């Protein structure tokens, strides 16, 4: 993995196109998150 | 050292977790390329995840981040979708978590839209799809995601 940005502890991507967007997240050090929950899924198709 | 705990659908922990999953759906500029065309899930199972190890590990690099950052962790609740979903619950993140190639660096990619996680549940771009069918589109095979608790601290802002 690369470092973080100097000074900081992660990047965030901040969409500046798509209006509806949320943003995203990186970490460079994989003990800045933990895995509360498994979700277990089907995407639906529309009706 | 992991072990899964189901949630009871009547569970507000559950509720509150599948809200998050079915609310931040939005439209993708792929068309559901990645990740499919859906406006919403059908959320088969939520499973905590419990390891103490894991646990006392994120809190400690936490606290580390917080004494750097005025006792500010700017703790979020994220999620993330890869093949590799049953490796990180057993093992935790680590450098083979992460997007080498990713707009922002090699580094370990978060949303806030559960949907922008969907399109990596079978690798970068959806990969070939569900391995059954090899359908990026699937709406038959079960997918898991990962909704994570993520240290940011001082978090560089990258615009878009
Ligand atoms: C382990 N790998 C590379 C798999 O060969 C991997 C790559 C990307 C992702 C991933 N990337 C994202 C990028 C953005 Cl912008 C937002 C969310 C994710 C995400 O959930 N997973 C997860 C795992
Ligand atoms: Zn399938």
């Amino acid at each position: 993995m690369a470092h973080s940005p100097p000074g900081h502890h992660s990047v965030t991507g901040r969409p500046s196109v798509n209006g509806l967007a949320l943003a995203e997240y990186v970490i460079y050090r994989g003990e800045q998150a933990y895995p509360e929950y498994l979700i277990t899924y089907q995407i639906m198709r529309p009706e | 050292g992991t072990i899964l705990i189901d949630l009871s659908p009547d569970d507000k922990e559950f509720q509150s977790v599948e809200e998050e999953m079915q609310s931040t759906v939005r439209e993708h500029r792929d068309g559901g390329h990645a990740g499919g065309i859906f406006n919403r899930y059908n959320i088969l199972k939520i499973q905590k995840v419990c390891n103490k190890k894991l646990w006392e590990r994120y809190t400690h690099r936490r606290k580390e981040v917080s004494e750097e950052n005025h006792n500010h962790a700017n703790e979020r609740m994220l999620f993330h979708g890869s093949p590799f979903v049953n490796a990180i619950i057993h093992k935790g993140f680590d450098e083979r978590h992460a997007y080498i190639g990713g707009m922002f660096g090699a580094g370990i990619y978060f949303a806030e839209n559960s949907s922008k996680s969907n399109q990596y549940v079978y690798g970068i771009g959806g990969g070939t799809g569900c391995p059954v069918h090899k359908d990026r589109s699937c709406y038959i095979c079960h997918r898991q995601l990962l909704f994570c608790r993520v240290t940011l601290g001082k978090s560089f802002l990258q615009f878009s």
